[PDB]
RNA sequence: AGAGGGCGUGAAACCGUUAAGAGGUAAACGGGUGGGGUCCGCGCAGUCCGCCCGGAGGAUUCAACCCGGCGGCGGGUCCGGCCGUGUCGGCGGCCCGGCGGAUCUUUCCCGCGCGGGGGACCGUCCCCCGACCGGCGACCGGCCGCCGCCGGGCGCAUUUCCA
RNA sequence: ACCCACCCGACCCGUCUUGAAACACGGACCAAGGAGUCUAACACGUGCGCGAGUCGGGGGCUCGCACGAAAGCCGCCGUGG
RNA sequence: GGAGCGUCGGGCCCAUACCCGGCCGUCGCCGGCAGUCGAGAGUGGACGGGAGCGGCGGGGGCGGCGCGCGCGCGCGCCCGCCCCCGGAGCCCCGCGGACGCUACGCCGCGACGAGUAGGAGGGCCGCUGCGGUGAGCCUUGAAGCCUAGGGCGCGGGCCCGGG
């Protein structure tokens, strides 16, 4: 009886660990692989411009796929077609912020909201800042901080995304599974933005804070994160 | 040497002055006995800045230490004898308020007896 | 004033009935009292049947 | 400042039975513990139902407990409602049956013994089977009660064919104008 | 239980239940059903359909003894004998078929709702359905009137 | 049963007492004085019970017998320890433990012994402690 | 009489005084500190106790062990007997087992086709023993194992008490 | 928690009102009193008992009622609803 | 030579808003606990013959389904064993189970919290009387009254000291 359960049960303790061993090894391959990609991405980008530039030529970049979407005005007097919009972006408190795809269907619903936020395209270290600082899974319906893989496997290994990595990757590059990656993500509470605003109530454009500022998202996610 | 209690934490209170009712102050005939205002002007009743209080549910105690005296323990009056030895199994954390109807010779009577259990008394130096 | 859903309904509440209330208060008394009373008459008539004719 | 309507966040279901009645309790007890600790929905919907209130857990008819076992399959089986087992007078011959009731009548319980059938407690259906396996879970109409008959498309518009709280039926209890054509109109 | 009522809860709060804006004033509406036709109507003709107007017959001095006829259905006929009358039957071998007086259990008429098991009757009533009638005969027995 | 008595008695026993935020209860052979289900003299079939002795020296541990219960005067079994204090616990322990009695119960069951044989402290000692009484 | 003839208790408004404190934006109020008072808890070191251990002093009988007695628990062989559930056998209680029935019979009896009582019949409730099974907190008796108490044994590298 | 000081805050409550610190009414102060009741009828909800039934009244039988003008029982158990 | 007006910088100031943390409550979780292994769980266990360093010689997949804390192993001596928790000594224990379990109890995770009229829930809030119950309290002083005394409660209120 004794013995023989025993070292049944050392075998299977040690079967785990082996496959523990196992899974982390593949999430540490996976980030090296996705540390490629970026590379990759960011110098074939410069290797097209240099080359139309080399011509007299131009290389009009990709628009972009995805953008973070802060809301910069409060939850008092909204019309009620924009609060219903800022509700399917989950932008319900002020100063929440969400990653968006982009395409014809929600870049207008964008235009709808757009004296209600501030949004744009964000940088690689901007989705990385965002999700290792203020990365909260929805997990049962209760947001719950993502503190290991373990977590974000349970919900969403089932595409292929297994850690903290993979996720930035789903959401850098819009992938397949995006809709399931960021709907898995709680929306992010960022604190007010250090240094003030410009102007709450103006575009960007204008000297204010609103609306579509592309590049300069990622300055104020900085100041906010 | 006094009975110490089993766990002796800081107690946190977050309010100490008594909330008191509107118009307590001008009025004889008002208590101080907190009545929440129903008045439809009513500057307390509406919250303005400057005004007496209004007690909610959001002062309340912490539950480690809600009912906890100053000393540590909680009170638990005794009336008689009998009605101590309850307590014996406690101790650490209860200790024994006797009342005030009791008479003065068994008031006695129910102190010394505390005493062999290691009950606190907290009114014990008294009739005499 | 009806409000939503019911039987329109006539109470016969407008008399001063409450000056002709009749309470029951009585009624263990009573029950008694007839019963003693029977109690009594079959004894007057002694070996005849208490019941009657 | 968050924009969520507080309106519908408190779910008003049932938790314990508003019953204060001990014997019930104990089952309760038992069935919670059950409903959690084994996968059986079964046990889920039974200690739901122990909650419900007399109302909502209206009695089965004897008629209705066969005609439901009768069914092509579920034949060598146990038949379970939280409700009570009523007789039917307008039913004879009775098979044998198993049996799980809060109540049983004392004219049904004859029948049932007669023909040969088990009756069982909630207490004695756990042990005899804890996840429910095997069983036939039966309600009594729910719409039965002549109360429904007043719910509804009021009466008085236009195709409802809703009851009336009316003192008494007779010739001159409505039935004049608003249910002649003769007599103003109708509905 | 005054306990339990809902005035102690009240207790305090100044209009007792009954808004401040409007009041609780005596008669608001008139008393009782006053404006069946007017101010109160569309409650008359949307839960009472039919309240206002005459219809058929008067009828003078009514007695309800001479309309009596307590009905009973097929459906449960052999209730109203002992169990080992329907058994002693389906038994016997003689094909008696054992007699059912309604009357004495205090139904006149004899109604045609439900089947009626495979086993002969004799039925003795006031009255019968046509269907009734039908649905004894098809059973292999004999429906008889009585006085 | 032990349950549906339990059911019949949670809130109204005699011996219960609520009052000051605390509940208690004082039904014999309740080591613990709470109104628990764990802990009630009456309701269990198995029962455990540790009263300080009569003569003031020592401890009394009161077994239930399930012999016959319904015939009270029978029912209860009480025994006397008066021994070098270490010595009381182990007998009330293997009571307990070596006879696969109330195995719920048990450390409570030490600890109010242990308590009883507290009580038993010296009062005398402790007058002296409270009080230096030097130099007036 | 801090119960004095409208006198038990003797609240508040209001007034007198005594003590303390303040004082040109009517007072009063909320929050926040400070100062002073009133008492209350201390300490004439509060270094607070409790386990276990090591050493150092002092003192009673043990525990460990057997032996004798008592009491308790738990157990299976269900061993032997009482106990009761489901089933089967006795048709055995059935008339020495009663009620109920629109089941039957007026072969019966009694009273006047009906009432009462028998007599069949059915449904229900009780005796006899055997067998199987749930051996069920429903109990006893022996045997076993374990526990506890008392008394016997054990006088001291032990087991206690105390500092 | 008694008093005083100081900084900041701070208009008088009740009420009708779209709007009350209002040049809108009521209010010198304190004590005691003081206003959603009971009956009947309906409806829905909930709890319990019994369930094709259910029912209790009214009446009666059991006691001088200490507790009783209760409690119990009734081929009335169902005339009847 | 702005403390004005028009255009613009840095910097700093603070709301009950935003972020982090504490504490109270409410809602939600098919929430957990009537006593058990187990953290992307992706089995466990007979039992029979045949055998053994064999294994299941499948993707630059970057990997999840299979591998390097053992499967067989050290001991008794190629053969036997691979044994029992009244004792493995324990991070898991399926033999028995809280310090915890008033199961109307206890515990864990999230989220949220303006409010007239109005609605509902809970009040170990409060008053007076009745059935029960506290081997309650009381001339060794009840009720009430008063108190710059000590406390509890978010609060309704409450408890103690003195008079
Ligand atoms: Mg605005
Ligand atoms: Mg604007
Ligand atoms: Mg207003
Ligand atoms: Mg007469
Ligand atoms: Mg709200
Ligand atoms: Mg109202
Ligand atoms: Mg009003
Ligand atoms: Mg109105
Ligand atoms: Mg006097
Ligand atoms: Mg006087
Ligand atoms: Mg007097
Ligand atoms: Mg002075
Ligand atoms: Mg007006
Ligand atoms: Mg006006
Ligand atoms: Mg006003
Ligand atoms: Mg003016
Ligand atoms: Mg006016
Ligand atoms: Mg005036
Ligand atoms: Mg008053
Ligand atoms: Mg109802
Ligand atoms: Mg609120
Ligand atoms: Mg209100």
């Amino acid at each position: 009886n004794f013995a023989e359960l025993k070292i049944k049960r050392l075998r299977k303790k040690f079967a785990q660990k082996m496959l523990r061993k196992a899974r982390r090894k593949l999430i540490y391959e996976k980030a090296k692989h996705y540390h490629k990609e970026y590379r990759q991405m960011y110098r074939t980008e410069i290797r097209m411009a240099r080359m139309a530039r080399k011509a007299g030529n131009f290389y009009v970049p990709a628009e972009p796929k995805l953008a973070f979407v802060i809301r910069i005005r409060g939850i008092n007097g909204v019309s009620p077609k924009v609060r219903k919009v800022l509700q399917l972006l989950r932008l319900r408190q002020i100063f929440n912020g969400t990653f968006v795809k982009l395409n014809k269907a929600s870049i207008n619903m964008l235009r709808i909201v757009e004296p209600y936020i501030a949004w744009g395209y964000p940088n690689l270290k901007s989705v990385n800042e965002l999700i290792y600082k203020r990365g909260y899974g929805k997990i049962n319906k209760k947001r719950i901080a993502l503190t290991d893989n373990a977590l974000i496997a349970r919900s969403l290994g089932k595409y292929g995304i297994i850690c903290m990595e993979d996720l930035i990757h789903e959401i850098y590059t819009v992938g397949k599974r995006f809709k399931e990656a960021n709907n898995f993500l709680w929306p992010f509470k960022l604190s007010s933005p250090r240094g003030g605003m410009k102007k709450k109530t103006t575009h960007f454009v204008e000297g204010e804070d609103a609306g579509n500022r592309e590049d300069q998202i990622n300055r104020l996610i900085r100041r906010m994160n | 040497a006094a009975l110490r209690p089993l766990v002796k934490p800081k107690i946190v209170k977050k309010r100490t002055k008594k909330f008191i009712r509107h118009q307590s102050d001008r009025y004889v005939k008002i208590k101080r006995n907190w009545r929440k205002p129903r008045g439809i002007d009513n500057r307390v009743r509406r919250r303005f800045k400057g005004q007496i209080l209004m007690p909610n549910i959001g002062y309340g105690s912490n539950k480690k230490t809600k009912h906890m005296l100053p000393s540590g323990f909680r009170k638990f009056l005794v009336h008689n004898v009998k009605e101590l030895e309850v307590l014996l199994m406690c101790n650490k954390s209860y200790c024994a308020e006797i009342a005030h109807n009791v008479s003065s010779k068994n008031r006695k009577a129910i102190v010394e007896r505390a005493a062999q259990l290691a009950i606190r008394v907290t009114n014990p130096n008294a009739r005499l | 004033a009806p409000s939503r859903n019911g039987m329109i309904l006539k109470p016969h509440f407008h008399k001063d009935w409450q000056r002709r209330v009749a309470t029951w208060f009585n009624q263990p008394a009573r029950k008694i009292r007839r019963r003693k009373a029977r109690q009594a008459r079959a004894r007057r008539i002694a070996p005849r049947p208490a019941s009657g004719p | 400042g968050v924009d969520i309507r507080h309106n519908k966040d408190r779910k008003v279901r049932r938790k314990e039975p508003k019953s204060q009645d001990i014997y019930l309790r104990l089952l309760v007890k038992l069935y919670r513990f059950l409903a959690r600790r084994t996968n059986s929905t079964f046990n889920q919907v039974v200690l739901k139902r122990l909650f419900m209130s007399r109302t909502n857990r209206p009695p089965l008819s004897l008629s209705r407990m066969i005609r439901k076992m009768k069914l092509p399959g579920r034949e060598g089986k146990t038949a379970v409602v939280v409700g009570t087992i009523t007789d039917d007078v307008r039913v004879q011959e009775v098979p044998k049956l198993k049996v799980c009731a809060l109540r049983v009548s004392s004219r049904a319980r004859s029948r049932i013994l007669k023909a040969g059938g088990k009756i069982l407690t909630f207490d004695q259906l756990a042990l005899d089977s804890p996840k429910g396996c095997g069983t036939v879970l039966l309600s009594g109409p729910r719409k039965g009660r002549e109360v429904y008959r007043h719910f509804g498309k009021a009466p008085g518009t236009p195709h409802s064919h809703t009851k009336p709280y009316v003192r008494s039926k007779g010739r001159k209890f409505e039935r004049a104008r608003g249910r002649r054509a003769s007599r103003g109109y109708k509905n | 239980p005054s306990r339990l009522r809902k005035t102690r809860k009240l207790r305090g709060h100044v209009s007792h239940g009954h808004g401040r804006i409007g009041k609780h004033r005596k008669h608001p509406g008139g008393r009782g059903n006053a404006g069946g036709m007017h101010h109160h109507r569309i409650n008359f003709d949307k839960y009472h359909p039919g309240y206002f107007g005459k219809v058929g017959m008067r009828h003078y001095h009514l007695k309800r003894n001479q309309s009596f006829c307590p009905t009973v259905n097929l459906d449960k006929l052999w209730t109203l004998v002992s169990e080992q009358t329907r058994v002693n039957a389906a038994k016997n071998k003689t094909g008696a078929a054992p007699i059912i007086d309604v009357v004495r259990s205090g139904y006149y008429k004899v109604l045609g709702k439900g089947k009626l098991p495979k086993q002969p009757v004799i039925v003795k009533a006031k009255f019968f359905s046509r269907r009734a009638e039908e649905k004894i005969k098809g059973v292999g027995g004999a429906c008889v009137l009585v006085a | 049963s032990a349950h549906l008595q339990w059911m019949v008695v949670r809130n109204c026993s005699s011996f219960l007492i609520k009052r000051n935020k605390q509940t208690y209860s004082t039904e014999p052979n309740n080591l613990k004085a709470r109104n628990s289900f764990r802990y009630n003299g009456l309701i269990h079939r198995k029962t455990v019970g540790v009263e300080p002795a009569a003569d003031g020296k020592g401890v009394v541990v009161v077994m239930k017998r399930r012999s016959g219960q319904r015939k009270p005067a029978t029912s209860y079994v009480r025994t006397t320890i008066n021994k070098n204090a270490r010595a009381t616990l182990s007998s009330i322990r293997h009571m307990i433990r070596k006879n696969k009695y109330h195995p719920d119960l048990r450390m409570a069951a030490i600890r109010r012994a242990s308590a009883i044989l507290r009580s038993q402290k010296p009062v005398m000692v402790k007058r002296k402690r409270t009080r230096p009484t030097k130099s007036s």
